């Protein structure tokens, strides 16, 4: 009774399968994908984030030169220079005038904002995916429990124990490259470490917050402090991490493909519904009841009511209920024509009781299966009025014949009448 | 403490938001039409702006700033196809899929078009035969012209 | 002068490239890949490690039952029994001798090796390589810097900035799935966390050794104690991680493809020799030598003396130096044909200088690029005797004519026999 099930990769709807298991009483699923959770496998390649020129304070040697040296700081910028006369508090106060002497010195930090606002490059690779599969199951009506998608594990957690995909739709929404701000992901071909051109993202590129070292390309270049006064020219870029936030791209949770949510968290990308899933279960033997205790329900009818050709379970159905015995019947459509709001329906003597549904076909001929008995709930669909809300219950769109059956027919007789004028001439002919 | 734009003016058409919006503040608009096939949207909106957003069979969802996401389910709402007049109902058919049937109703013209063109030679043609067979005999008695009755007029025998 | 060059990706053996800017003097490069290791990206999937039936001491009702609970221990595996009189250094203690009851309780656990001594399953994508790439360069005589692969990172580490990869010989030894033990590493399909069967490997499945969760079906099943005496019958499978060590696989640095080593570090895998790796370098102006200051060598002559057909530098060659000024000259093999020991060779004033190398051809018409001057150094060469010794600086061997230029011209000759025999018949048909 493994009850191995194809299954669509859809966050917020259940999926009410029908365990037919020979021998006991068949029982219903209804399993709810909550969550699609991805967590691919990625690496910190560097954080970036705005510089900050944090200048040590110049030299200023009043009669000759200072010779600099290249300081291992990150883009440690220092130039020599002469021809100064330093107001300084008193009027200027080396008294030469062309030997004062001025060696500005700046090199890039990491911005205290680096810590906290910052951005964030990744090499992006597949992983694996997640869900809280809530199933209300059966009679044990609970159990909503996190597990993976790759088809050999399980998760004994309640009673039963599931099998998940591996799914068919490897479509990962990031990238493999990506950059990452506070919540906004941006699937981004980031240059790379070590590289980034001043101006453009990444000028600064630090490994980590904690990482010393750096790649700082900001073009930072000092130049000559004016008119005999202290202070340090410092001609640079602002950061790729300035721009970037305001002249970005937009969010792959707002640009994403097939309808996925982002979070800054484990780098998942939930609630991604395309493809599906071919999901099996071994329930608990013991949650099943015995063919022999539940009622037969046969020599029923079946027939729609109002139906609602919708996504919002508008359809509906009395049915002819003809039963031996008196209790729960657990229900289903084997076709996926429709989908039931009811997974179980209690049964009197032989009653009737009405159930709700969603469809897609005009005409829909869908089977359902009242605890081993079949019917044809045949019938005609009304459309609706009001379509602006959240997402659908129906997701079984199909090819959906009133000019098409003696239509393609009589097409067809045009040249069936062919070869029935043809070959005909044969015997006129002989 | 922060920021939040004015709520939006839900318009609905056939598979399409109308959406008279009137922002206090420029704000970016922003959509994910959630098939495999993206197609997001961007406009910071300053003016107050009416906008249309195709929105697809499976759902769109609609972000009015920092204002939660929307989502919304645009199924049909061109009426499907009841029928009791013989084909301008048919619209409603076509109102729901405008790429299929464009190409369905002209593969449906083209088949009888094949099946004209192969009718009529194996009509000319078997009209052409039957009567050569026939009218070249001329007088010819077989009172079963009645059989094609395009090629006509026997010898009264 | 961004030294574009395609190289092979080998690790123990020199690269020495020649860097021919127009217009000032040629620079010889010495690139040796010291190493390749990789680090692709992975992800720690869980530990295992053999269990611990770390029995929970069991408890002894006299007289009547007591019925155990599932606790949540891992595995916990409880059995109540009665039908004991358990001998417990008096005789027995309980006075009944039925309604003795006797619940025994296990649960597995983590092995204090479990920490140390453990196997370790990865989810195991592609990551980056890296190197400790040693560059003798010019004169600069010195850099051994770490750099990357991914074709647009520098490292200005010494003075020159050099750009590698992407590497086009993408195999990863390691495979998607991983096991890893100490040092020995499995490219092993483990089963996954949470499935793994009772006695195969992967029976304790921890995602950490902290975890206290984990997943272990080890088939625990209790029986009774024999004969009313204490103790617990503990039925178990020895564990998967007993077995795989003494039933394993043989590890990847032992069966891995194209030549790879391994280590218990990142997860690198060394030194993996294959294919080529598109480098480009910018070097520092400064280090290069106007053209106006090296010798002009032309006029001169080279030959080989000994050449040995061989992988050590076993060919030798005399050049008979034509000089302009003296000094030094850097050589280069433009044809990958010969591979030359010497980068630089000291000139005085048209003097004679012999230099080191190794070729495959046995008529080796390789150029020699003295110093801006030409000149095949043809000759012939001698197979040596003595081939026990690690590994070559040839690694040029390509296709190697004494019975095919005649003899396939000979061949053509019978069937250009052909059309002028026929054609002819042509002209004495007319």
């Amino acid at each position: 009774y493994e009850h191995t099930a194809v299954m669509p990769n859809k966050v917020g709807i259940p999926y009410k399968a029908l365990v037919e298991r020979p021998g006991y009483a068949p029982v219903h699923l209804q399993i709810q994908l909550v969550n699609t959770r991805i967590i691919p496998s990625t690496n910190l390649e560097y954080i970036t984030c705005k510089y900050k020129t944090k200048v040590p304070s110049p030299v200023v040697k009043c009669c000759g030169a200072t010779q600099c040296t290249s300081k291992p700081h990150p883009d440690y910028q220092c130039q020599v220079f002469t021809g100064v006369y330093p107001f300084m508090w008193g009027g200027a106060y080396c008294f030469c005038d062309t030997e004062n002497t001025q060696m500005s010195e700046a090199y890039v930090e990491r911005s205290e904002e680096c810590s906290i606002d910052h951005a964030k490059a990744y090499k992006v690779h597949t992983g694996t995916v997640q869900a809280m599969v809530n199933i209300t199951y059966g009679s044990v009506s609970w159990r909503s429990a996190d597990v993976y998608v790759n088809g050999e594990t399980p998760a004994k957690i309640g009673d039963a124990k599931l099998i998940i995909g591996p799914l068919s739709s490897a479509w990962s929404p990031f990238d493999n490259k990506v950059v990452v701000y506070g919540h906004e992901v941006y699937n981004y071909d980031f240059p790379e470490y070590g590289t980034g051109k001043a101006g453009s993202f990444g000028d600064l590129q630090s490994r980590t917050s904690t990482s010393n070292d750096l790649y700082a390309n900001t073009n930072l270049k000092l130049q000559r402090p004016q008119a005999g006064i202290v202070h340090t020219p410092f001609t640079q870029a602002p950061s790729g991490f300035e721009r970037w936030k305001r002249d970005k791209g937009a969010p792959l949770n707002d640009v994403a493909p097939f309808g996925c949510s982002i979070a800054l968290e484990p780098l998942r990308a939930e609630n991604c519904a395309v493809g599906s899933i071919p999901i099996s279960i071994d329930i608990p033997d013991a949650a099943f009841t015995r063919i022999s205790e539940t009622p037969t329900v046969s020599d029923l009818e079946c027939k729609i009511t109002e139906c609602t050709y919708a996504s919002d379970f508008g359809g509906i159905a009395t049915v002819a209920y003809k039963s031996s015995k008196a209790g729960n019947c657990p229900i289903h459509s084997p076709s996926g024509v429709a989908v039931i709001k009811e997974n179980d329906v209690t049964l009197a003597e032989s009653g009737s009781f009405t159930f709700h549904f969603s469809t897609a076909n005009i005409h829909p001929a869908f089977k359902l299966q009242v605890c081993t008995s079949a019917v044809t709930c045949k019938g005609d669909c009304k459309p609706p009025k009001d379509h602006i809300v959240d997402y659908p219950a129906q997701h079984t769109e199909s090819f959906t014949w009133s000019w098409l059956k003696v239509l393609v027919g009589g097409t067809s007789a045009f040249i069936v009448l062919g070869l029935i004028a043809t070959a005909v001439v044969a015997l006129v002919l002989f | 403490i922060a920021t939040l734009a004015p709520e939006p003016l839900v318009e609905h058409k056939h598979r399409t938001l109308i959406l008279h919006l009137h922002p206090d503040h420029p704000t970016l608009l922003t959509t994910r039409s959630l098939g495999s096939d993206a197609n997001p949207t961007r406009q910071w909106i300053e003016r107050p702006t009416t906008v249309n957003f195709t929105v697809t069979g499976e759902g769109l969802e609609y972000t009015w700033g920092n204002h939660p996401p929307k989502r919304v389910w645009a199924q049909e709402s061109g009426e499907g196809n009841p029928h009791g007049w013989p084909h301008e109902v048919v619209v409603y058919y076509y109102n729901r899929y405008p790429l299929t049937t464009i190409i369905g109703l002209c593969t449906c013209v083209a088949i009888i078009m094949v099946s004209c063109v192969t009718s009529v030679w194996l009509l000319c043609r078997t009209r052409n035969l039957c009567i050569t067979p026939y009218k070249l005999a001329p007088n010819a008695q077989v009172p079963i012209l009645l059989a094609l009755l395009c090629c006509i007029k026997p010898t009264r025998a």
